[PDB]
């Protein structure tokens, strides 16, 4: 007869007693066990064409991606612990700021401001939302796919504070058309068509490895550096402490997003040629970057000046992976 | 001349799979799913005969009839009944 | 001060844009999106009954999984699992092996709704059940870890999903179908509405109840806590249902009813019906399976469907008539083919057992009973090895599961065969053929078990073959849950 | 044989199910039971002679002092799941505005008037502590008693934000001697020495109804809108963020102290005789309230008018209670 | 980015000053400081070896009350109080009286600390001291509460100590000495040092423990995270000890921890003692109550009192040899007047029973076993009313407990007379006569329930007087705890 | 007449309280305190006499003696216990 083990039977002989996180991340997804025919159907149906030419043949390549680790680390049970966390601090700061009449406190030209550079972000934070939602469900193996669950919260977690910001902004300028006017803003602002073109596009890119390219090491990056960093340190400096403290609470969200990519980066390479691959994704998408930071940055104060910054930050998150 | 088949048999709950041979009788069909139901989860009837019928259609094959002759595709499920005659 | 919730939920899934950069089509694409014809205008009246937001998630479920962990850790040491029933230790091996992974699939089914559904309210709901599902995958894997070192069958709450083993074929069979490999409108039809609002709520109720009778608070807990997540992205599929209908649809809309509900209630009939009259022990048994599907899951459905403007399923009535059947067959199946599962089936048939069996379904004793009197027999007069199985069953090329049904005084087993481009096919039910006929491009080239072995695919091409191919060895191989103790009763 | 009941014995026939709060908190004191021998030893021990004297002779007078209820009804339960969430809220602010440089920031001058108006308050904010635990073991009630716990513990709250940034101010202005000083500014600083006499002299004040209205209804006002009011609006316009919220934050506890004073007042005032007592010891102390506030906001900008800011708001709450 | 607590945490407890407007001994009056002479310099070497801060405290603690709570909410319904075995019962109901709200004053006793202790380090560790018996008393009050409707006896959790029952005269007795009643310095050394560190530390442990082997895991949560609060104000009185003896004071020093020893271990002996070796069932028997005592707390003290410059108290030896007895004594009187008491005393005398008591403790049936001969014959021969008092037994005027020793074929009991100030006293042991003669003026015009009985102040004066002068009446009045089960052993 | 003392009975476990009689003799003080002992938690020794002595100091009260002339203190301790003279 088989014995009981000490752990998992997937798990046995790893010297050191397997952690939480291995325990309940790892070895998941069970399509990858016939990439001839993923689901329990017929291998014909749409989907099992999908998984195989997106998720199988992607020319990004290792032979056990179950072997990927979270620097972090996240569990459902401590992204909640580290989560709940960070939102007692940002409710704690609309509450409080609320209190003091902070929005009362802006200039006109700064309300005019948000309006036009900040409220339409909540469309291109819920298609980040898409973006990481997406990665989730095509990525090769289970520790993937859950930085990308976490991710998608966080994602969510941003639109979150958007969309409330935006009321309290609407019942203090009822006459600007806060929550009214962002869809036009995002879709004819010529600010925002560098970036709406740039999402637009990496949202249908279903290679799992040219998807967490395109949204994690090119389109983040960039969205974080223009509406994280340079309207956040303008909006500190206009006046507005809230969203000088809301975007930078936000950022620490992005820095964990880098974290494991580069650790998923740093695995693949690995394998010989994954750079070349990586490299060519990047070479791709680069340039609508750029363009997305010009369209925005230039329109801002400053505007020259922000886009050095934002293109120089943003290239090196990737240089420091190795790309 | 092996051949496979789905065995119904009377009073069972399970129709099941019987290896049977293209040159056996019905007779000797029935003896090879028995083998799978009586004594097992059906009570031996020795007043009574084994039958082969087709479940599909009921058709009643003789009991000396072969399956080679019998028409019956791969997997065919068969009734396996008790009978007088 | 703080905004009232009311006042600007709305903005949260104020998230649709005309594309320009590229086509809607390419953004939503049909086969992952199901919009079906149905415009993005039409399904933003999309509107979710349960409204959540992502401080209220964390903060709430923060809360959830510090009490269930609690509770795990101080009743870790009591060692309930060691003097719990045998037959409900097998009810938890059986939980978390057919469960545990299929709930993390179930995120990437929820995933499918995130980035897929024209509904912004869906997305959004879609998030957090992607969020819900990968707390019931994780947690479902953290309790039956207690319990490695006692069995190595705990071992298949991570590795049953990834076996050939029948039940776990049986499984995916079912989820791949319903969740996997639909399109999003579908997913929130067949999954959130069919299935977890139509079983595994109640369900999960249930067996919480169940498990605290059974005095495991640790698992009663689990259950429990599991279960206060169900609604939030069970809700979705309702409104999905409501947009067909209004605009051109009832009939697309109907056929995944009938199709998710049959699906469901078949897995349900091997995995929750043998449970309930045969491993609960009978002094815990506060109501029959048929009692429980016609008092918690069937007057439901009607409910909800003349609720939405649906019609009850052409089947309804068979239905309601197999409620008397279906899992005594499964049951009796399982539990001869014991070796081929993972936990110890319990017989559940001794002299106090067979007359409740008796009251809640007359004609037992002269039909199911007359199988068991046989199996009785033969362990009396000390031959086992007539209690176990020298082949295979016929397996149903829908469900997966055997073909089985009345036995004895009122034999009734019937078989819907079909020939369909040169192969046969074998049906458990009219309406498993049924799934079949009406979208065959989608079963069509899968084989089941018999199918694999009789290809040649099984090697060596016998029992201990197919058991090494189900990857089971002794140690995991499933035997009587009582060690035959019920059998001295007999003598 | 004595039935089984549906609530203590104590709580029987109240109508509406008794709360956690009612169930926890009431006729927990027991050396009320026996006025003339308060301890279960001899009745001449000096303790005994304490309660008799500083307890039940008091001149603030009610027939049943266990009726009373806090209007917050905290328990240590809910005092836990309030403050967990005000204190992620807090070290969220001081985790932040490190990151972000913020006492880098701040102007020679400013920095200054930390030294000078800031930091000293440790001393005075665990004279608070040592004022409300004092309340606690003298007052007539366990629900009295109560309140005057859970503000201890606010004191303790107040005296550690203070010790924390106090270590970072010493951090990134080490010649200033930030931790070191403040006991001879708080000793010797001529605007301290209205506060130092007014709490030294209150906490000498033994008699329990004394004790509460010396250092609820009349110390704390007039330290609170000294230190949370007027210092924190001078921090905000001076450029201190931190401290314009740190401040805020507390003045929550303040409000909640307040909340409790009155409807403590509120229900001595059932009491022919009581208003009379509590006036005549506002009157005693409010003099010593008035050098407090006019010795510390003098010394501030624009002084005269926070002195009479402050003067007029910390009145204002005993003028609320109808005193 | 945060601070390290090592860097900033001294500044949090410097605050001393030198007063001005009023005097040193006016705003640390020495009746409430006790600073002794000992100057404010020399109390600021103070230093607590576990240290803590606020931010630390209320997340620590939100996460203690989160799962306790989770735990009894979860369990609740299962009611295992109503199958619970009766000795258990019966502890709990002991505890909750007896315990609760002595909890809820030790937060005033804190407090006292808190506002009057020159070491300003003590002065904060007490305030989280305060803070913790606010939690002891709260949570130790919510729970009994779960039960009012089962029995009236649990609304003793709430009304003990507002009685004259002779336990709570007892426990005020012990408790008023130790903390409420002394000066700061005296209640760290008294309280924190003496009885929380040296038993109730170890106690509360064991009782999770056995808490636990009953299968009774609300209780054993309940318990085990009180502990878990324990040492860290427990630490207090250590500090207090060193400086005391590091400037002129061994012998203070040593007088109130001789003291407070020998007053809590009286208390331990009725209260702890009688329950290890008598209510818990047999099988359960971890340990014997001398083992417990012997392994637990004696040998920790002696680490203690060397590691801190001290002695062992003069009584030492005959505690040692108490440990035999005291007991034993107090479980017969607690027993023989069960009506007296508001829990059911258990007897735990069958023939098991003592062949298990008479190997923890040789002799045992040639003593305490002859008062249980005569007790037992004569509940066999049908003369219940033999085993219920007709009078009051004699009080030691200082713990307030019987004056009870070994009786039978080695009798051996004593009264430790004292005539002062023309007034006779009764005393139970040598020890607590002398706690009496070091400080009269302390004890000296108390009275004992036999004083009063005597004084008139008891009326009617008689059996069923005492009884409503006590707040006893049927429904609470004690009884046999397994209502004399045992008693068919002998027929 | 009616006069407190306290019972410390041989072979008991406990001392107790025994309201005597002012007129009562040592041996009626014996029969007073044997009621709340005998039977109750001792056993009957009937070849002995119940004699009583001082607790403070041993000293023995002959038989007849009376409480009266005993020189006791109110609630003084007295030794019940078994001889034969
Ligand atoms: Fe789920
Ligand atoms: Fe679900
Ligand atoms: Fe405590
Ligand atoms: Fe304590
Ligand atoms: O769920
Ligand atoms: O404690």
């Amino acid at each position: 007869a088989l014995k009981p083990l000490k752990t998992w039977s997937h798990l046995a002989g790893n010297r050191r007693r397997p952690s939480e996180y291995e325990v309940v991340s790892t070895n998941l997804h069970y399509f990858t066990d016939n990439p001839e025919r993923p689901w329990e159907l017929d291998s014909n149906l749409p989907m099992q064409t999908w998984y195989k030419k997106y998720c199988f043949d992607s020319p990004l390549k290792h032979d056990d991606w179950n072997a990927f680790r979270d620097p972090d680390q996240l569990v459902y049970r401590t992204y909640n612990l580290l989560q709940d966390g960070q939102e007692s601090y940002v409710q704690g700061l609309f509450d409080q700021l609320n209190d003091r009449g902070h929005d009362q406190m802006l200039t006109r030209e700064w309300v005019e401001t948000l309006a036009r550079f900040y409220t339409p972000a909540r469309y291109l934070f819920h298609a980040l939302q898409m973006g990481s939602v997406y990665i989730h469900q095509i990525a090769p193996a289970s520790t993937i796919t859950n930085c990308a669950t976490y991710e998608t919260a966080d994602h969510l977690r941003w639109l979150t504070h958007t969309a409330y910001r935006t009321r309290e902004l609407a019942n203090c300028y009822p006459d600007v058309g806060f929550g009214k006017r962002e869809r036009d803003v995002w879709e004819n602002d010529p600010a925002w068509q560098g970036f709406r073109e740039l999402i637009e596009k990496a949202l249908i890119a279903w290679d799992w490895g040219e998807a967490f390219t395109a949204i994690n090491l090119v389109t983040k990056p960039a969205v974080e550096e223009a509406l994280l960093q340079q309207l956040g340190s303008l909006a500190q400096s206009e006046g507005d402490t809230l969203l000088g403290l809301l975007a930078q609470a936000q950022k620490r969200d992005a820095e964990r997003h880098r974290r494991w990519s580069s650790a998923l980066v740093k695995m693949a390479l690995e394998k010989e040629g994954n750079r070349e691959v990586l490299q060519k994704w990047v070479a791709k998408w680069e340039p609508l970057a750029d363009k997305a930071i010009e369209a925005y940055c230039s329109a801002l104060p400053d505007g020259e000046n922000a886009i050095v910054e934002a293109k120089s930050a943003s290239r090196y998150v990737r240089q420091m992976m190795g790309l | 001349a092996t051949f496979p088949i789905m065995s119904n048999f009377e009073r069972d709950f399970v129709i099941q799979l019987v290896p049977v041979d293209t040159e056996d009788t019905m007779d000797q069909v029935a003896e090879k799913c028995a083998y799978h139901s009586i004594n097992r989860r059906v009570h031996p009837q020795p007043e009574k005969i084994l039958r082969v019928r087709r479940h599909e259609d009921g058709t009643l094959f003789p009991r000396g009839m072969i399956v080679s002759d019998a028409g019956l595709r791969p997997t065919e499920t068969l009734d396996i009944i008790f009978m007088d005659n | 001060s703080m905004l009232k919730r009311e006042d600007w939920y709305d903005l949260t899934r104020t998230t649709n844009w005309t594309p320009k950069y590229v086509t809607e089509n390419e953004l939503f694409p049909e086969e992952m999106s199901g919009a079906r014809g149905i415009s993005m205008e039409a399904w933003e009246k999309y509107d979710e009954p349960y409204k959540i937001t992502y401080p209220e998630y964390v903060s709430i479920q923060r809360e959830k999984d510090s009490g269930a962990y609690s509770i795990k850790a101080a009743l870790e040491r009591d060692g309930f699992v060691d003097r719990a029933d045998p037959g409900w230790v097998s009810t938890m091996q059986l939980h978390f092996g057919a469960i545990a992974l299929e709930e993390y699939a179930a995120s990437t089914a929820e995933a499918r709704m995130a980035r897929f559904a024209k509904a912004p309210g869906n997305r959004n709901m879609a998030t957090f059940g992607m969020m819900d599902e990968n707390r019931h995958g994780q947690i479902q894997l953290y309790f039956p870890y207690a319990n490695v070192k006692r069995s190595r069958k705990w071992d298949w709450a991570h590795k049953a999903i990834h076996t050939n083993e029948w039940a776990a074929i049986a499984a995916r069979s079912f989820w791949d179908d319903m969740m996997m490999t639909r399109d999003s409108v579908a997913v929130s039809i067949m999954l959130t509405f069919a299935f977890e609002t139509g079983f595994s709520n109640m369900q999960f109720l249930g067996l919480a109840a169940d498990a605290a009778e059974a005095g495991d608070h640790t698992f009663a807990s689990l259950i429990s806590s599991i279960q206060t997540d169900e609604s939030r992205h069970a809700q979705q599929g309702g409104p999905s249902l409501k947009i067909l209908v209004e605009n051109g649809k009832k009939d697309e809309a109907q056929q995944m009813v009938d199709v998710a509900i049959w699906r469901s209630w078949k897995l349900f009939s091997v995995l929750t019906g043998p449970i309930m009259d045969y491993y609960t022990p009978l002094e815990s048994r506060n109501q029959s399976f048929k009692e429980f599907m016609l008092e918690w899951i069937v007057a439901q459905f009607e409910r909800q469907l003349l609720d939405l403007g649906l019609d009850k399923p052409w089947y309804w009535d068979q239905f309601m008539q197999d409620l008397d059947e279906t899992h005594h067959g499964m049951h009796l199946g399982v539990w001869y083919w014991r070796p081929t599962v993972w936990w110890d089936p319990a017989a559940g048939v001794s002299p106090e057992e067979r007359e409740w069996l008796e009251e809640k379904y007359p004609g037992w004793n002269d039909t199911w009973g007359q199988c068991w009197d046989v199996i009785t027999d033969n362990l009396v007069n000390g031959k086992p090895e007539l209690t176990v199985p020298e082949t295979l069953p016929t397996i149903c090329n829908m469900c997966n599961l055997p073909i089985a049904h009345t036995p004895g005084n009122k034999w009734n087993v019937k078989d819907y065969q079909l020939e369909y481009e040169g192969r046969l096919y074998h049906f458990g039910s009219e309406a498993d053929r049924w799934c079949f006929q009406i979208d065959p491009e989608r079963y069509k080239n899968h084989t089941n078990l018999v199918d694999r072995f009789l290809k040649g695919e099984i090697q060596p091409a016998d029992l201990a073959g197919a058991l090494m191919y189900m990857s089971l060895e002794p140690g995991v191989m499933g035997d009587d849950a009582h060690d035959y103790e019920w059998v001295k009763a007999y003598q």
